[PDB]
């Protein structure tokens, strides 16, 4: 199945982004045949969204969009960099987009080349100063709106943004390709003493034989597995996306519960403290009707169990209010299996009123 | 003089104006970077001109006090990442203390004051940029909230220390009270909601005895919930706020609340349906 990417643009407001993104689609189509905009090159599936507002994209990817995979700085080269071009590439640090390539709009109508020379300058130290490889960063001289009136040369560099899509962004990596976990859900004894565990396998394979660990909430621990399970139905091995039942060696009922994980061993650990980007659901949304205060003590939902925290606010922050977004410092009062980028629900008396992202593990 | 890509460099270092805009300016110049400048400035008000039309919602509030006297401030911009931007900051900022230094409480003289920097601002950032409302507030003891740049909120107050005031903005600025106390409410404005509040019970089928009663029951609920003294406090809601100001022997005399865009209609985007009017 086709490789997906996700991919944004960013920029000035009539820097052209709009205009680009219709001659990304229109070039394509012309070149090999047939909210968010999709296309295809021969290779990749694109699903490309904009990125007008800072607040917008940060509440958006907390909410569930898609996490780019690689972004699109569209600046127009009659312009340059405009003052805030240093906050759309900030954007992109913050949320950590992997790649930034850059298209240079309106090349056209510079007619000099060493004027061109200096804008392309301008974006690879912009770029360097918020640690991308300016040096090394893909950036096509094209003009949006000539390509899309059917100008050969122009196409051109449509077709040449598309390859650097498809060359420069790698392919992002598929759950059944990462090491296997588990999110676990229920635990049971069958009568051979054997423990079973059960969850939908969220990526990875496992298999009969294999090692495993079950992490967060306890101490580590270690098994092997001796049997998978689908529906009564003995299996010999379990993959992402399939419901399983997982038999393990040795291990005893008492000994796991709900919210731990099951792990390809020594790839996830267990941790109590993050950095997290938060929003917090309104009132309309169905969330809290006031504000809280830096004493708040909510659950932090995980996978499949609650585990309740403590939080540090910002520097200068002393309130939330329902729809705001910001950054926070989670405690929790015990382990749970995380990395980074693991979305988490916020609760109170077991309903969600926001949602957040671990931005950094911290220990 | 020659117009080198250095001397376009110079320009632009310098006024971070568009770079075929200071081409263009030197160009005219004979290479004179102040004539050039000049020529920009002249040009900038045309371009300004041009972005006057487009939706500013966005932007910053801003507070700030001396004393016995509090400026609250909006300007507007497109986009949050202008907002962010420390030209726009310190444009803001600029203005604010303006504002405070010449106890500025017209908004129109603020901005004859400002609209060369305004233009040359815009002409660099390419967003309508608005100085849209001030106000001023006077008190005994003065104090203030930020909400980040979105909501700000001074407070006068009457024997209040500064954690008190800053608790009651803060109050203030999540709760938008409009009223001090719910006696403030005029008798105009409360006959009319029960006008309002007895055809709606009336409707509902209450007899008209009950509905009386119920009515006059919701007239106390209703200066309550638009009076600050008549709310309850959002660090601790099973108090109001007059109670809490009651056991800290202190008055309010005075608020102002400004949030980012207030009265200006969310403009809705569709960038997928965009996209395809374009391909035509
Ligand atoms: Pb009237
Ligand atoms: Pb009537």
């Amino acid at each position: 199945t086709k490789p997906h990417v996700n991919v944004g643009t960013i920029g000035h407001v009539d820097h052209g982004k709009t205009t680009l993104t219709a001659a990304i689609t229109t070039v394509l189509a012309k070149t090999y045949g047939g909210s968010h905009v999709e296309y295809d090159t021969p290779t990749r599936h694109y699903a490309h969204v904009d990125c007008p507002g800072h607040a917008d994209y940060v509440k958006n990817m907390i909410t569930g969009a898609a996490q780019m995979d690689g972004a699109i700085l569209v600046v127009a080269a009659t312009d340059g960099p405009m003052p805030q071009t240093r906050e759309h590439i900030l954007l992109g640090r913050q949320v950590g987009v992997p790649y930034i390539i850059v298209f240079l709009n309106k090349c056209d109508m510079v007619d000099d080349e060493e004027l061109l020379e200096l804008v392309e300058m301008e974006v690879r130290e912009l770029l360097s100063q918020y640690d991308f490889p300016g040096d090394d960063t893909p950036i096509v001289r094209g003009s949006a709106l000539k390509a899309l009136e059917g100008d050969a040369e122009w196409e051109a560099k449509i077709l040449e943004l598309a390859g650097f899509l498809d060359s420069y962004i790698p392919e992002p990596e598929r759950a059944i390709d990462k090491p296997f976990l588990l999110p676990i859900e229920d635990v049971f004894s069958i009568s051979g003493r054997g423990t079973v565990v059960t969850g939908r396998v969220e990526r990875g394979i496992i298999k009969v034989g294999e090692e495993v660990e079950i992490v967060g909430i306890k101490e580590t621990q270690k098994s092997t597995c001796t049997g998978v399970e689908m529906f009564r139905k003995l299996l010999d091995e379990g993959r992402a996306g399939e419901n399983v039942g997982v038999l393990l060696r040795g291990i005893k009922r008492e000994e796991i519960e709900r919210g731990q994980v099951l792990a390809k061993p020594g790839t996830i650990k267990p941790h109590t403290k993050f950095e997290s980007e938060v929003y917090i659901l309104s009132k309309d949304e169905g969330g809290r009707h006031t504000p809280f205060f830096k004493g708040y003590r909510p659950q932090f939902y995980f996978r499949t169990t609650d585990v309740t925290g403590t939080i540090e606010l910002p520097e200068g922050v002393e309130m939330v209010m329902p729809g705001d977004n910001i950054k926070m410092v989670v405690t929790l009062i015990h382990p749970i299996a995380m990395d980074d980028g693991l979305r988490f629900a916020i609760r109170e008396g077991g309903r969600t009123v926001g949602a957040g992202v671990v931005a950094k593990v911290l220990g | 003089a020659e117009i080198t890509a250095s001397l376009v460099k110079e320009l632009r270092e310098r006024t971070g104006a568009g770079m075929m805009d200071c081409k263009k300016a030197l160009t005219e110049a004979n290479g004179d970077i102040e004539l050039a400048i000049e020529n920009m400035r002249k040009s900038g008000a045309i371009k300004a001109a041009k972005k006057a039309g487009n939706v500013a919602a966005d932007g910053v509030i801003k507070t700030k006090i001396d004393g016995n006297y509090g400026i609250i401030l909006e300007v507007n911009c497109q986009t949050d990442f202008v907002a962010k931007d420390a030209g726009f900051q310190a444009f803001a900022d600029k203005v604010l203390d303006a504002a405070v230094a010449g106890k500025i409480t017209d908004v129109e003289v603020l901005k004859a004051q400002f609209e060369e920097e305004r233009v040359a601002l815009v002409a660099k950032i390419g967003e309508n940029i608005n100085i849209r409302r001030v106000a001023a507030l006077e008190g005994d003891v003065l104090g203030s909230y930020q909400h980040g740049a979105r909501i700000g909120v001074l407070v006068a107050a009457k024997g209040a220390d500064e954690e008190l005031v800053k608790h009651i903005a803060m109050h203030v600025a999540a709760s938008k009270p409009e009223f001090i106390k719910p006696e403030d409410v005029s008798a105009e404005v409360v006959e009319k909601e029960y006008q309002v509040q007895l055809d709606i019970a009336m409707q509902s089928g209450k007899p008209k005895e009950i509905a009386e009663k119920m009515v006059e029951g919701r007239m106390k609920k209703f200066t309550g919930e638009v009076s600050l003294t008549g709310q309850p406090f959002v660090m601790e809601p099973s108090k109001t706020v007059g109670q809490l100001l009651k056991e800290h022997n202190a008055e309010v005399t005075g608020f102002i609340r400004f949030e980012v865009g207030e009265g200006i209609e969310k403009v809705e985007t569709d960038f997928a349906a965009e996209v395809a009017a374009m391909s035509k």
